[PDB]
């Protein structure tokens, strides 16, 4: 799908941070794949 | 993530994260993403 | 490393211990290096 | 703050060219940093 270069800071650690790949369902409302990556650990997800 | 109005906070809907490792691939990836991008990016600028 | 070009098979150069004190602090500034420069490159692609 | 895109690529990780930004300090002729990244923990060295 789209990976998009968006950089929200998270408050709770900097050292990660959500960027964008999201791949959106028939509604934004419907999950997606967002990544935020560390350099350490990686996590990917989806919102229900 | 939240969502506050009308004199009272709420919360709004939140990412089911999905933990999946190897952070140096996906930020390989992302910020190739990130280069070839500002590269169209310039081409497009010095066509124009 | 050393320098592979052709008349050079010598090691190029010397540096001392390469390291900062975040992984990701290098690898989150080129991201953000990246955001700033393809801003300005779509700046100027709408300008042209 | 001299940097440019000149990528790096890993010893460990010869598949990948880590797609780095070279940062070095000033006039890289009178002092220059080769800038590391492994996919785990981006470097920016000093040297003399």
């Amino acid at each position: 799908m789209e990976r998009k270069i968006s950089r929200i800071h998270l408050v709770s650690e900097p050292s990660i941070t959500h960027f964008l790949q999201v791949s959106w369902e028939k509604t934004l409302e419907s999950g997606f794949v967002i990544t935020l990556t560390d350099g350490h650990s990686a996590w990917t997800g989806t919102v229900s | 993530f939240e969502k506050n109005l009308k004199d009272v906070s709420f919360r709004l809907g939140s990412f089911n994260l999905e933990k999946v490792e190897n952070p140096a691939e996906v930020i390989r990836e992302l910020i190739c993403y990130c280069l070839d991008t500002i590269a169209e990016n310039q081409a497009k600028n010095e066509h124009l």
